[PDB]
Formats: structure tokens, C-alpha cells, sequence
């Protein structure tokens, strides 16, 4: 399986940082979809001790 | 298009995913833009079938 | 009287004139009609000229590069010409979308895209034009945007790539996650093929667009937003009592100008 390791130019740009060098992802499709969809206004609510596992 | 015309049970595992991280550099947004998109082209194939 | 007479046949052949030449000017007579505008007096009918100008880039989908190269003509001399243009464009642009004309929103902003290219329009007002294109991105409004990058999806990106990668985003997901059909999702994927030709279609101005040098260029920046004018009510004429005195004055302008 090919392998596709792009090389930087710069430093400066962040390690993630989609470069012109990938192919504009830009997925079509129909309308798109839609899913089993658990609207909120029922209710759901986070107990305010978790968070996103590490943001710090 | 070989097990739906043989009825089976449909199951799907995205594997290898340090590919989209490591190798790819794909900030995150556009990595879920390719997840779903690799998950509307096959649920939208299913439909095909 | 005689002062009189003559200011009012002065109005009457030069705009005449002026506008035979804003329909005229050609790219193997590019310099040579902006030379025949400068041959003629065209800031004494600055309003008309921007006037002539507008005319031609709306009416024009095809003649709008052609009115632009004499806009970045007479724009890198006089700033304040293009500019009262730039701002007539806008005010035009903001017609056709703010009252759903579609035509009319499509030919400003072609003109304000031949601008952006010609750089004598700055970046963050083409920002603010894709992103009220984009907000609630309809058939209409998504083609506008569409449209616009068709010719001007070069020099957002290489002046300022982070537009492009912002409008890749933006319009992948208002397309990809919402109700929009073969339209805007063809529009999309038409977005997609001109970024990944490079700019190959359309690049920033065709030979003879874009001669100016450098710096010796002139990109004022008016927004759409901003509560801009038109001004073009130079448009009719008025009489002048220091008629001699800014005549030598602009004749002496464009002898020192070329």
C-alpha cells in the first residue's frame, strides 16, 4: 500500500496542516443523510467534571 | 454487492487510522470530512444493492 | 453665454466620446484607449467615466477584464477613479443580492473580481463578498460565490491562501451536511475542480490585464458593508466658474502623467 508522507516546507506551519499538496477532499454526494437523530429539548446534560479527554 | 445479494449481516471496520494522522497530516474537521465521506459513498453503494 | 456654451459642449462630446472609447478599448488597444481617455480629460467627467466603466463590466460578462485593465490603468494614476468604481460596484453588488437580482449581483461582482485580480480591490472586502455569499448558501448565493472564485479563486489563495482553504471548508460543509441539491452540489464539486486545476482555467489576468509594476499599483480598500457611496451623480454635469483655472490645472495633470 502506497505510502503518502507529504514533506514540509517550513517549520512554521503547524504538524497538522493540510497543505495544496493532498487533493481538495470536497465529498459530494445526494442529500447528504440523515441519522436516528437524539434531539436534544428532551433532555441531556454533562455532569461539568469531564472534558474533551485532553485539551490542556 | 456480494452480501446484500446474499443477505447477510453488514458490518464495517475503518482500520488503520494512524494513516489519517501520521502519515496524512489531516487536521481534524477534514478528517471527519473523510470519515463520513468514506461512510456516505458505502452506505450510499448499500442503497445501490 | 460663451463660457456657458462651451461647458455644455464639452459635456456633451467628451462623454460622447469617453463612453465610444469605454466600449472600444481592446487589449492590442489597451494602452491606447486608456491613452485616448487620458487624450480626452477623463477626471473632469470622473463620474461618468466611472459611470462608462460600470457600464461596460455589467453588461459585459465578457468585456469586464477588458474595462478592468483600464480601470488599473487610470487606477494606479488616480486611485480615487477606480475607487469611486470600487464603491459603485459594491453598491451594485449589494443590489443584486440584497434584493435577490441575480444578474445584477453577478456582473458587480465579476467587475469586483477582475478587481481583486487586477489588485485595485484589497482582500478582506473579497472575504466579506464570499462570506455573505456563503452564509445561508442557496442555489443562487452559491453560484454567486462559485462564480466570483471562477476567475478569482487565484489571487484570494496566493495572496492569502487561508481564504481559499476557508471557502474549501465553508463550502464543503454547508454542501455536505445540508439540504442542497445537484446544484450546489455539482457548484461544489465545479469549486473543487477548478482548486485542484490550480487556477489553471482562470488565472489572475489573461496578457495585457495586468502590466503595472509592483508597488506602482494602487488597492484601496472599501468594503461592501461599509456604508459606501456611489457619488455618481457626476454623472450630469455642472457648470464650473474655475473652468480655466482646473482645466490647465488637469491638462497639465495629464501632460505630466502620459
Amino acid at each position: 500500500p502506497n505510502v503518502v508522507f507529504i514533506k514540509t516546507e517550513d517549520p512554521d506551519l503547524p504538524a497538522f496542516y493540510f497543505d495544496p499538496l493532498i487533493n481538495p477532499i470536497s465529498h459530494r454526494h445526494s442529500v447528504k443523510s440523515q441519522e436516528p437523530l437524539p434531539d436534544d429539548d428532551e433532555e441531556f446534560e454533562l455532569p461539568e467534571f469531564v472534558e474533551p479527554f485532553l485539551k490542556d | 454487492k456480494h452480501a446484500v445479494q446474499e443477505r447477510l449481516a453488514v458490518t464495517v471496520c475503518i482500520n488503520k487510522i494512524d494513516r489519517l494522522i501520521l502519515e496524512l497530516k489531516l487536521p481534524p474537521t477534514d478528517a471527519y470530512y473523510k470519515l463520513r465521506h468514506i461512510v456516505d459513498e458505502v452506505n450510499g453503494l448499500i442503497s445501490m444493492y | 453665454k460663451n463660457s456657458l456654451a462651451y461647458q455644455r459642449m464639452s459635456w456633451e462630446a467628451l462623454k460622447k466620446s469617453i463612453n465610444g472609447l469605454i466600449n472600444k478599448v481592446n487589449i492590442s488597444n489597451i494602452s491606447i484607449i486608456i491613452q485616448e481617455l487620458l487624450q480626452e480629460n477623463i477626471v473632469r467627467g470622473r463620474g461618468l467615466l466611472s459611470r462608462s466603466v460600470l457600464q461596460a463590466q455589467s453588461a459585459s460578462p465578457i468585456f469586464t477584464h477588458v474595462y478592468a485593465a483600464l480601470v488599473a490603468i487610470i487606477n494606479s494614476k488616480f486611485p480615487q477613479i477606480g475607487e469611486l468604481i470600487l464603491k459603485r460596484l459594491i453598491l451594485n453588488f449589494r443590489k443584486g443580492y440584497r434584493r435577490n437580482d441575480k444578474q445584477l449581483c453577478l456582473t458587480a461582482s465579476k467587475f469586483v473580481a477582475h478587481l481583486i485580480n487586477q489588485n485595485v480591490a484589497h482582500e478582506v472586502l473579497c472575504l466579506e463578498m464570499l462570506t455573505l455569499l456563503l452564509e445561508r448558501p442557496t442555489d443562487d448565493s452559491v453560484e454567486v460565490a462559485i462564480g466570483f472564485l471562477k476567475e478569482c479563486g487565484l489571487k484570494l489563495t496566493q495572496v492569502s491562501p487561508r481564504g481559499i482553504n476557508a471557502i474549501f471548508e465553508r463550502l464543503r460543509n454547508i454542501l455536505h451536511e445540508s439540504e442542497i441539491d445537484k446544484r450546489v452540489q455539482y457548484m461544489i464539486e465545479v469549486m473543487f475542480a477548478v482548486r485542484k486545476d490550480g487556477f489553471k482555467d482562470h488565472p489572475i489576468i489573461l496578457e495585457g490585464l495586468d502590466l503595472v509594476e509592483e508597488d506602482d499599483q494602487f488597492t484601496h480598500m472599501l468594503p461592501l458593508e461599509d456604508d459606501y457611496n456611489p457619488e455618481d451623480v457626476l454623472n450630469v454635469f455642472k457648470m464650473d466658474p474655475n473652468f480655466m483655472e482646473n482645466e490647465e490645472k488637469y491638462k497639465a495633470i495629464k501632460k505630466e502623467i502620459l
